[PDB]
């Protein structure tokens, strides 16, 4: 029944740059015959099961590399990552086994890197899915950075606002890049009542958007 | 005894 | 090789009980608790509860008292959670860990966790779709194909390329549910050279209607 706070719950840097991040308990998780604070640093990356970095506050466990460092005692801890990579974007965890168990809410770690710009790909329906009434025209942008991007569908010229679902993955462990998904979903017969399908890309790399194109006729 | 963690060692 | 062993995801309707095991191997079971944890989609970790199983002893976090239920089978190796009557509350991943009481009293090894999905919703497989260029060709040293796997219930579908082969130059995007249905794409960058000479053929999983699809990227 102690309570865990992380601080801040976000956080970016460059490879190669120092982060701190801190975690205060509502109590002392020390105890004074074994001389130890019952804390632990957990990392969580995308798709991953948490794993232990550090326990009773400073102690690395195997494994985990020396430029992960917790530190702190009583209520107030840190974790200390020097020399950040690439492969650190995950969310960092604290947690208490003091007295039953509570994880903090949590850091994530965010990596910045330098400006890139989409690579775009387009796709027309496939056979198959117009065989059973539906049409969807795929576009990808991948690896691009920064994460803000916006995409603009056009049918034959007009900008088409409906039908559009859009998903961004986690940022990627070997070049920090961003990718995105766009996806625009019609009927069959709606489809096949206009000729030319764009989409288009407007990132921070070019006041100039970037357009692939297709037409159901090509 | 199976304690409930680490403030009764 | 320290190993905790969970079962796969799973839809359960509102109002039932489910229960889950966790398989260790590598140690003695015996000599370490088992802690249990939660996480909802996009969130934290949340502490459930433990178990020992030497002695079958268990706490909780208070507020999954008499929602959580932690049991132990030492002739299997074998700790089991039961959530009973679900809410989408408990719609959620669920972890088991190793927790070495006495000691470090830190969560050291972690299972992959299963996923739960409570909800009404049907069990539907996916369409996999494939995701082919058009009649052109440009910029032609590198190529982008992709697979749509289109409205499918409930999370989660696994997509590999070339069974697992085709492991760079991979996205997989996160699903978005509409309207009780899930749809993601994903796409996969090759060498002009390796497209369409050999092929490419994503292979999509579904575990909870039991699917497996193996779709053949072919040119048009």
């Amino acid at each position: 029944d102690i309570v865990m706070s992380q601080s801040p719950s976000s956080l970016a840097v460059s490879a190669g740059e120092k982060v701190t991040m801190s975690c205060k308990s509502s109590q002392s998780l020390l105890n004074s015959r074994t001389r130890k604070n019952y804390l632990a640093w957990y990392q969580q990356k995308p798709g991953q099961s948490p794993k232990l970095l550090i326990y009773w506050a400073s102690t690395r466990e195997s494994g985990v590399p020396d430029r992960f460092t917790g530190s702190g005692s009583g209520t107030d801890f840190t974790l200390t990552i020097s020399s950040v990579q690439a492969e650190d974007l995950a969310v960092y965890y604290c947690k208490q086994s003091f007295y039953l168990r509570t994880f903090g809410g949590g850091t994530k770690l965010d990596i910045k890197r330098a400006d890139a710009a989409p690579t775009v790909s387009i796709f027309p329906p496939s056979s198959e899915q117009l065989t059973s009434g539906g049409a969807s025209v795929v576009c990808f942008l991948n690896n691009f950075y920064p994460k803000d991007i916006n995409v603009r569908w056009k049918i034959d010229g007009s900008e088409r606002q409906n039908g559009v679902l859009n998903s961004w993955t986690d940022q990627d462990s070997k070049d920090s890049t961003y990718s995105m998904s766009s996806t625009l979903t019609l009927t069959k017969d709606e489809y096949e009542r206009h000729n030319s399908y764009t989409c288009e890309a407007t990132h921070k790399t070019s006041t100039s958007p970037i357009v692939k194109s297709f037409n159901r006729n090509e | 005894k199976h304690v409930p963690g680490g403030g009764s060692v | 090789q320290v190993q905790l062993q969970q079962s796969g995801p799973e839809l359960v309707k509102p109002g039932t009980s489910v229960k889950m095991p966790c398989k260790a191997s590598g140690y003695i079971f015996t000599d370490y608790v088992i802690s249990w944890v939660k996480q909802r989609t996009g969130q934290g970790l949340e502490w459930i509860g433990e178990i020992f199983p030497r002695s079958g002893s268990t706490y909780y976090n208070e507020k999954f008292k008499g929602k959580a239920t932690l049991t132990a089978d030492k002739s299997s190796n074998t700790a089991y959670m039961q959530l009973s009557s679900v809410t989408s509350e408990d719609s959620a991943v669920y972890f088991c860990a190793r927790d070495y009481y006495g000691t470090s009293f830190a969560m050291d090894y972690w299972g992959q966790g299963t996923s739960v999905t409570v909800s009404s919703a049907k069990t539907t497989p996916p369409s996999v779709y494939p995701l082919a260029p058009g009649s052109a060709a440009q910029t032609n040293s590198m190529v982008t194909l992709g697979c749509l796997v289109k409205g499918y219930f409930p999370e989660p579908v696994t997509v590999t390329w070339n069974s697992g082969s085709l492991s760079s130059g991979v996205h997989t995007f996160p699903a978005v549910l509409q309207s009780d249905l899930y749809t993601l794409s994903s796409s996969v960058t090759v060498p002009s050279s390796t497209w369409p000479s050999e092929t490419v053929t994503c292979n999509v999983a579904h575990p909870a209607s039991s699917t497996k699809v193996d779709k053949k990227i072919v040119p048009r």
